[PDB]
Protein backbone atom coordinates (compact mmCIF):
# COMPACT_ATOMS: atom_id res chain seq x y z
CA UNK A 1 0.00 0.00 0.00
CA UNK A 2 2.26 2.91 -1.09
CA UNK A 3 1.06 6.03 0.58
CA UNK A 4 4.22 6.22 3.37
CA UNK A 5 6.70 8.76 3.25
CA UNK A 6 9.34 9.14 5.94
CA UNK A 7 9.65 13.06 7.61
CA UNK A 8 12.36 14.79 9.11
CA UNK A 9 12.05 17.46 11.89
CA UNK A 10 14.91 20.24 12.19
CA UNK A 11 14.58 22.29 15.39
CA UNK A 12 17.26 24.73 16.04
CA UNK A 13 18.16 25.56 19.70
CA UNK A 14 18.98 29.22 21.12
CA UNK A 15 22.04 29.74 23.13
CA UNK A 16 20.69 31.98 25.55
CA UNK A 17 23.67 33.77 28.15
CA UNK A 18 24.31 33.64 31.64
CA UNK A 19 27.13 34.54 33.95
CA UNK A 20 28.72 34.50 37.26
CA UNK A 21 30.16 37.72 39.59
CA UNK A 22 32.12 38.21 42.30
CA UNK A 23 33.33 40.92 44.26
CA UNK A 24 37.01 39.92 46.05
CA UNK A 25 38.48 42.73 48.60
CA UNK A 26 42.11 43.30 48.47
CA UNK A 27 43.15 45.35 51.74
CA UNK A 28 45.78 47.92 51.15
CA UNK A 29 47.79 45.71 54.12
CA UNK A 30 47.89 42.26 51.68
CA UNK A 31 48.42 44.41 48.07
CA UNK A 32 50.69 45.98 50.57
CA UNK A 33 52.80 42.82 50.87
CA UNK A 34 52.01 41.69 47.34
CA UNK A 35 54.35 44.24 46.22
CA UNK A 36 57.40 44.00 47.69
CA UNK A 37 56.96 39.63 46.72
CA UNK A 38 57.22 40.50 43.34
CA UNK A 39 60.65 41.76 43.80
CA UNK A 40 61.17 39.06 46.39
CA UNK A 41 65.27 39.08 47.20
CA UNK A 42 67.43 39.09 50.35
CA UNK A 43 65.11 42.04 51.49
CA UNK A 44 61.25 41.50 51.85
CA UNK A 45 60.45 39.42 55.07
CA UNK A 46 60.13 35.49 54.03
CA UNK A 47 57.84 34.66 56.77
CA UNK A 48 56.25 38.23 56.12
CA UNK A 49 55.71 37.06 52.28
CA UNK B 1 18.18 104.45 89.58
CA UNK B 2 19.34 105.07 92.98
CA UNK B 3 22.77 102.69 93.92
CA UNK B 4 24.31 103.71 91.22
CA UNK B 5 22.89 107.65 92.29
CA UNK B 6 25.95 106.75 94.82
CA UNK B 7 27.54 105.32 91.68
CA UNK B 8 28.05 108.01 89.14
CA UNK B 9 27.48 111.31 90.37
CA UNK B 10 29.67 111.91 93.49
CA UNK B 11 27.80 109.76 96.55
CA UNK B 12 28.73 106.50 97.02
CA UNK B 13 27.12 103.39 98.98
CA UNK B 14 27.72 100.94 101.30
CA UNK B 15 29.34 98.29 98.82
CA UNK B 16 31.93 98.81 96.82
CA UNK B 17 33.93 96.81 94.14
CA UNK B 18 37.75 95.19 92.98
CA UNK B 19 39.43 95.61 90.06
CA UNK B 20 40.69 93.01 87.50
CA UNK B 21 41.01 92.22 84.23
CA UNK B 22 42.26 88.36 82.73
CA UNK B 23 46.06 89.94 81.42
CA UNK B 24 48.96 88.41 79.66
CA UNK B 25 52.13 86.40 80.24
CA UNK B 26 53.95 83.03 80.05
CA UNK B 27 56.28 80.02 79.68
CA UNK B 28 57.50 77.78 76.95
CA UNK B 29 60.23 74.50 76.51
CA UNK B 30 63.82 72.78 76.12
CA UNK B 31 63.12 69.34 77.47
CA UNK B 32 65.91 66.52 77.90
CA UNK B 33 64.61 63.59 76.44
CA UNK B 34 66.76 61.59 77.47
CA UNK B 35 69.06 58.37 76.67
CA UNK B 36 67.27 55.31 77.93
CA UNK B 37 63.82 55.95 78.60
CA UNK B 38 61.92 57.33 75.12
CA UNK B 39 61.34 55.79 71.17
CA UNK B 40 60.25 54.19 68.27
CA UNK B 41 60.47 51.17 66.05
CA UNK B 42 62.30 51.88 62.38
CA UNK B 43 60.16 50.65 59.12
CA UNK B 44 57.91 52.20 56.01
CA UNK B 45 56.34 53.29 52.99
CA UNK B 46 52.85 51.89 52.12
CA UNK B 47 49.74 53.96 50.71
CA UNK B 48 46.20 54.32 49.99
CA UNK B 49 44.72 57.43 48.35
Amino acid sequence: HPVDQPVHNYMVKRIHKRSLSAAFAIASEALSLLSNTYVDGTEIDSSLR
Amino acid sequence: ISLTHQLRTGFHPGIAFTVVRQDRFATEQLLYAERASESYFVGQIQVHH
